[PDB]
């Protein structure tokens, strides 16, 4: 089948779309 | 609820479906098809059958019992057979397979796929 | 040299130094 | 396809975080612990596991001795590191290591054999096609989004400061204080012995660390806070042990992280973190200090005590001349900043030329890293 | 009011319109245009496709990044392409284009105009 189909490697890069990586909220963090 | 776990289980679902289809492709010969990967490997008999159809070699017959210790023994026999087939398994335990941890079962399946080619 | 060289780069056609009588009492910053 | 995703693994003394290049968040985060059973198992057929690596070691803390492969940013045990990296590659990410490049992070000042050992292990055992090693606080500046500023990274292993102006790093201004989170955990145990609670075993160190993470903060005025805590009992909290016992932390909550600013509590004569940052700023040239004052960046998990930013800003403003701007930049997700900027470093197109190829390692041996990284 | 920079400012206030009207004609072959010479030149994609139109040979892929560092990448690619084609530039850096310096951007545009035609 091949390596690429077996392992779900993401083609899309989320870091490129975000303008401000400084202003990320992973959790509300209280 | 968190970004890290969302990305993680977003990967887990796709990899689980692909692994289930591959295991069923190699298990189509014997009259056994697994519906859920986590629920069916908890007994340990189908994993022994999968190993002895992949390797084309005899394995010791499973211990007959409903109790937890028999399931631990059945998983341990297959783990020991993988261990003597020169394959390096890291952080692998029979009780981890019995308890049904997602990451460890998926890692065992991935190691079996990559080493039994 | 599109549109001509002289039109492309703005070259001052007039000369301001000829109009001023005497350059001694000449200030650049009023201040 | 082409240009396959290169995975990045950030290893510190506390936790290991692994993930792909394009993602904004790591896939796997787990503590770097290797446990081994103390007692003798009595049930036949239970199955034999020689060692426990990662989260289930934190689950089964009772019957194991917890050990750390990394101490003060230096890898003391290398077989444990091989266990950690194998569990990272095959169980947490379940990807083939020989088909992706690997990015790794390390402390600024460390023994030079550590880089060579990482390179030799990454090439000889895992057979990775390429690998690279980068400084953590440089990657924190990538995560910040600016090319001018001073980075103060405080982790479980070490604390290091580095200034970078206009993309240029000054190596003589780098300072590496040895205060970190594990020293604070030990000091918290020592001051918790005052109220009658005793924690000695390695498993209970994790409980003390959780108490530190949940019920600690940095006082704005320490001696005022001592007077307030002595006057009344309003500054008290309760914690529940895993067996159901309830303890009262009380006064100690702001006494544990105050040792970061006054190291004389631990018997160390070194200066505090604020004085370390001020000295790292002052070692730079005259013209670039103005930009370094206004772009101080906090990083690392240890800097997530509440109120540390205001205290650091107040101390630096007291040290600095009065006429300048001092502002402390603290991202809300700074614990992962060393990872996040690193992912950005794996996304740039010009970075493909400075991977350490397998052929270069074959030609030059493990020393080539000293020529290729930093 | 600093007569020197007054005369300078009257020079580039016309020089800007001349360069903008010149570059819009070549950029009109693609479905793109620029309303301001300093602000759209910061991103680096517009000058890349201007070099696409003028040179006739393709350039490497621009980076899909909103960061400052990705803008530095995008400008640096085009500057390397200009250095490939014998063009000489003095104190021309990508951070100068990103920071939007007036006279350096104008000198870069003027150098492009002089070299290509
Ligand atoms: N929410 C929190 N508040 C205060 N301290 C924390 C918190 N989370 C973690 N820590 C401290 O930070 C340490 C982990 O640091 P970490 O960022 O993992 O360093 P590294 O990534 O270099 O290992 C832990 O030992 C703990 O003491």
């Amino acid at each position: 089948l091949g390596y690429k189909d077996l392992a779900a490697i993401p083609k899309d890069k989320a870091i490129l779309d975000i303008e401000r990586p400084d202003l990320m909220i992973y959790e509300p963090h209280f | 609820r968190s970004r890290i776990k969302a990305l993680a289980d977003e990967r887990e679902v796709v990899q689980k479906k692909t692994f289930t289809k591959w295991v069923n492709s190699h298990l189509a010969r014997v009259s056994c098809r697994i519906t859920d990967l986590y629920k069916d490997l908890r007994d340990g008999r189908m994993l022994i059958k999968l190993l002895e159809v992949l390797s084309g070699e005899m394995l010791p017959k499973p211990t007959k019992g409903k109790m937890r210790i028999h399931c631990l023994e059945n998983v341990d026999k297959a783990l020991q057979f993988l261990k003597e087939q020169r394959v390096h398994l890291e952080n692998m335990g029979s009780h981890d397979i019995v308890d049904g941890n997602h990451r460890l079962v998926l890692g065992l399946i991935w190691t079996i796929i990559l080493r039994f080619q | 040299q599109v549109l001509g060289y002289k039109d492309l780069a703005a070259i001052p056609k007039d000369k301001a130094i000829l109009d001023i009588e005497r350059p001694d009492l000449m200030i650049y910053e009023p201040h | 396809d082409d240009d396959i995703a290169a995975l990045v693994v950030d290893n510190g003394s506390g936790m290991c975080k692994a993930g792909f290049a394009g993602d904004d968040a790591p896939r796997a985060v787990f503590p770097s612990i290797v446990g081994r059973p103390r007692h003798q198992g009595v049930m036949v057929g239970m199955g034999q596991k020689d060692s426990y690596v990662g989260d289930e070691a934190q689950s089964k803390r009772g019957i194991l001795t917890l050990k750390y492969p990394i101490e003060h940013g230096i890898v003391t045990n290398w077989d444990d590191m091989e266990k950690i990296w194998h569990h990272t590659f095959y169980n947490e990410l379940r990807v083939a290591p020989e088909e992706h490049p690997v990015l790794l992070t390390e402390a600024p000042l460390n023994p030079k054999a550590n880089r060579e050992k990482m390179t030799q292990i990454m090439f000889e055992t895992f057979n990775t096609p390429a690998m690279y090693v980068a400084i953590q606080a440089v990657l924190s500046l990538y995560a910040s989004g600016r090319t001018t500023g001073i980075v103060m990274d405080s982790g479980d292993g070490v604390t290091h400061t580095v200034p970078i102006y206009e993309g240029y790093a000054l190596p003589h201004a780098i300072l590496r204080l040895d205060l970190a989170g594990r020293d604070l955990t030990d000091y918290l145990m020592k001051i918790l012995t005052e109220r009658g609670y005793s924690f000695t075993t390695t498993a209970e160190r994790e409980i003390v660390r959780d108490i530190k993470e949940k019920l600690c903060y940095v006082a704005l005025d320490f001696e005022q806070e001592m007077a307030t805590a002595a006057s009344s009992s309003s500054l008290e909290k309760s914690y529940e042990l895993p067996d159901g016992q309830v303890i009262t932390i009380g006064n100690e909550r702001f006494r544990c992280p105050e040792a970061l600013f006054q190291p004389s509590f631990l018997g160390m004569e070194s200066c505090g973190i604020h004085e370390t940052t001020f000295n790292s700023i002052m070692k730079c040239d005259v013209d670039i200090r103005k930009d370094l004052y206004a772009n101080t960046v906090l990083s690392g998990g240890t800097t997530m005590y509440p109120g540390i930013a205001d205290r650091m800003q107040k101390e630096i403003t007291a040290l600095a001349p009065s006429t300048m701007k001092i502002k402390i930049i603290a991202p809300p997700e700074r614990k992962y900043s060393v990872w996040i900027g690193g992912s950005i470093l794996a996304s740039l197109s010009t970075f493909q030329q400075m991977w350490i190829s397998k052929q270069e390692y074959d030609e030059s041996g493990p020393s080539i890293v000293h020529r290729k990284c930093f």
